[PDB]
RNA sequence: UUCAUAAUAACUUUUCGAAUCGCAUGGCCUUGUGCUGGCGAUGGUUCAUUCAAAUUUCUGCCCUAUCAACUUUCGAUGGUAGGAUAGUGGCCUACCAUGGUUUCAACGGGUAACGGGGAAUAAGGGUUCGAUUCCGGAGAGGGAGCCUGAGAAACGGCUACCA
RNA sequence: GAAACUGCGAAUGGCUCAUUAAAUCAGUUAUCGUUUAUUUGAUAGUUCCUUUACUACAUGGAUAUCUGUGGUAAUUCUAGAG
């Protein structure tokens, strides 16, 4: 099996080295889970000392948080559109750890409209009350208003989907989001 | 190779057992319990080989399942129970309880003692943490931890635990000027004061400590059990208080004090 | 081609010999799990259905 | 220290939180067979610890130049992100950079080389030996590959190929 | 108290030195870089989900041995039924 070893590699000086010990079982490493999009689908692995890792070959939901904010909302995802690693992964959609997706946002938008009351794209008393005392606190980045507009919001996972099973992460904000939005315009 | 090593070989044994080069190939291997395998003694090792109560395996095993031995108030009945350094042996007939401490030498001595002072065990203070839900909890370097400690008892501090419950009765803080028992190396078995403690923050403590002869040594801090304040500790060392003569003396101490 | 009748309902069971292999050609080519009828087996069972479930081969 | 720990957000093909055993047969009467209660076994959560575990720092190996350049398509040295792992790491993958070692012997070759504690010799310095009772490490005809498990790439386990 | 299920162990021990020359190994560090049955300490009123009639004085279906019917020249081969 794949084994993590380095008696397999040279030496820092370039020599190579003799086959002392077959690979162990303290040095073995699996097969890449490499995640697809759509209908749930978690295989449990036994690793060392009991424990599970959980592969999640084939995730399609997802709890994202929006750090500015400061919530969390299950919610459905559609489309790896950029990838660090590979563009590979980006043509596949391969579900992985920094890898940046298209987020269902409905969610996200109701929650907003409840907390607020301004709306994205254009009753009781206490509610009200409530709204009075919160605003100006509603302003947001532009890019993410927009985004808002279109329905597909740009999230960065920051789960490890292959190690928990679980895929999760944040919504992309301030300068990274920019980065990234400069980051696909280039790829087009 | 494989998994956990389950047999000790003689020679590999810890010297301080005291035991005897022939008369077998196996040591008795401490099983896994409150104190480390080289610095711990089992209880076989202790019944026979001690107090020579049994004379071979079999028989330790016996006077072990007519629930007897008591290791710290709790009872035991494995053969290579590992009691070390503190652990008070209370044996319900003879009625004798024993502290196990070191001597002048290095070995484990028998050391005879009173239902007064087997009520208590005395424990260094190896570390100091937050557990779960926030409760603090402190760690003896013989083995406990004790849930809501008094939060000025820090590390290298020994502690009186009541033993019939597992509870702090009270604590000496670690400082300048303290009686200390020394527990490891050469020095292990020796008796002193503390007269300095230097640092080195990045690896090993060492304390300079002088024994009442006025006679300095240095240990690094790992090694250093505090038992009091100075001329009065808090159990019974044994007989030579912990001393270390020369040779030249102890063979003068020998001769002097002979009554055959 | 030996049998191994069994009848659950009354819990016995009985080992029954056929000389004739028009008389198990009902068998050849069925699948475990299959309900055969006893009047192409013998003249003897009749009204009689079957399910045939494990078996051994020679050797 | 982005530690211990606590807090808000949610998530989860929602883990665990005793439908388990032996001997005791004690205490209040609301006089039920009521409510109770002793010493233990096994279990089970996370944190301890202990027996361990993988790696890991610095320094040290025997002959050989009738081995002077070696490593880098097939990872060599470094970066970034991911994957994988119990976890660190070119361990592996993608993109990028062109490094890394060497006359203070790299690399290659040999060993009738397992390493060490030690052994033989015995002015002082040395020389030779150490398969072998202790400690490490490898291997179970050879090579692979795995299952079960806390722990094995196990061979008085399994699967294949070669002999 | 045979058998069988379950639990635990079979990764220790024992042997051998083929490989192996910065590998192993020795002394020395490190894990703020991890896993750890067992051990000895610790430890979980919160499983409920609206709160006028509900399994908790205790829930469900299996399967081993066993009894019977066999297969094979054969093996610590196991089919079928109860
Ligand atoms: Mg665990
Ligand atoms: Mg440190
Ligand atoms: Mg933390
Ligand atoms: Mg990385
Ligand atoms: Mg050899
Ligand atoms: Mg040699
Ligand atoms: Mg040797
Ligand atoms: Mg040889
Ligand atoms: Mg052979
Ligand atoms: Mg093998
Ligand atoms: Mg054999
Ligand atoms: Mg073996
Ligand atoms: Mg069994
Ligand atoms: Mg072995």
């Amino acid at each position: 099996g794949i084994s993590r070893d380095s008696r397999h590699k040279r030496a820092a000086t370039g020599a190579k080295r003799a086959q002392f010990r077959k690979k162990r079982k303290f040095e073995l490493g699996r097969q890449a889970a490499n995640t697809k999009i759509g209908t749930k689908r978690i295989h449990p692995v036994r690793t060392r000392g009991g424990n599970q890792k959980f592969r999640a070959l084939r995730i399609e939901t997802g709890n994202f948080s929006w750090a500015s904010e400061g919530v969390a909302r299950k919610t459905r995802i559609t489309g790896v559109v950029y990838h660090p690693s590979n563009n590979e992964l980006v043509r596949t959609n391969t579900l992985t750890k920094a890898a940046i997706v298209q987020i269902d946002a409905t969610p996200f938008r109701q929650w907003y409209e409840s907390h607020y009351g301004q709306s994205l794209g254009k009753t009781s008393k206490n509610t009200e009350r409530k709204w009075a005392a919160r605003a100006a606190e509603a302003k947001i980045e532009h890019a993410v208003d927009s985004q808002f507009g279109a329905g597909r919001l740009y999230a960065a996972i920051s789960s490890r989907p292959g190690q928990s099973g679980r895929c999760d992460g944040y919504i992309l904000e301030g300068e990274e989001l920019a980065f990234y939005l400069r980051r696909l315009t280039a790829k087009k | 190779a494989r998994g956990p090593k389950k047999h000790l070989k003689r020679l590999a044994a810890p010297h301080h057992w005291m035991l005897d080069k022939l008369s077998g190939c196996y040591a008795p291997r401490p099983s896994a319990g409150p104190h480390k395998l080289r610095e711990s003694l089992p209880l076989i090792v202790f019944l026979r080989n001690r107090l020579k109560y049994a004379l071979n395996g079999r028989e330790v095993k016996a006077i072990l399942m007519q629930r007897h031995v008591k290791v710290d108030g709790k009872v035991r009945t494995d053969t290579t129970f590992p009691a070390g350094f503190m652990d008070v042996i209370t044996l319900e007939a003879t009625n004798e309880n024993f502290r196990l401490v070191y001597d002048v030498k290095g070995r484990f001595a028998v050391h005879r003692i009173t239902d007064e002072e087997a009520s208590y065990k005395l424990a260094k203070v190896k570390k100091v943490q937050l557990g779960k839900k926030g409760i603090p909890y402190v760690v003896t370097h013989d083995g406990r931890t004790i849930r809501y400690p008094d939060p000025n008892i820090k590390v290298n501090d020994t502690v009186k635990v009541d033993l019939a419950t597992g509870t702090i009765t009270d604590f000496i803080k670690f400082d300048t000027g303290k009686l200390v028992y020394v527990t490891g190396g050469r020095n292990l078995g020796r008796v002193g004061t503390i007269v300095h403690r230097e640092r080195h923050e990045g690896g090993f403590d060492l304390v300079h400590i002088k024994d009442s002869l006025e006679n300095t040594f240095v240990t690094r801090l790992n090694n250093v059990f505090v038992i009091g304040e100075p001329g009065r500790p808090w159990i019974s060392l044994p007989k030579g208080k912990g001393i270390k003569l020369t040779i030249s003396e102890e063979r003068d101490r020998r001769r002097a004090q002979h009554g055959l | 081609m030996k049998l191994n009748i069994s009848y659950p309902i009354n819990g016995t069971q009985k080992c029954i010999e056929i000389d004739d292999e028009h008389r198990v050609r009902v068998f050849y080519d069925k699948r475990i799990g299959q309900e055969v009828d006893g009047e192409s087996v013998g003249d003897e069972f009749k009204g009689y259905v079957f399910k045939i479930a494990g078996g051994n081969d020679k050797q």
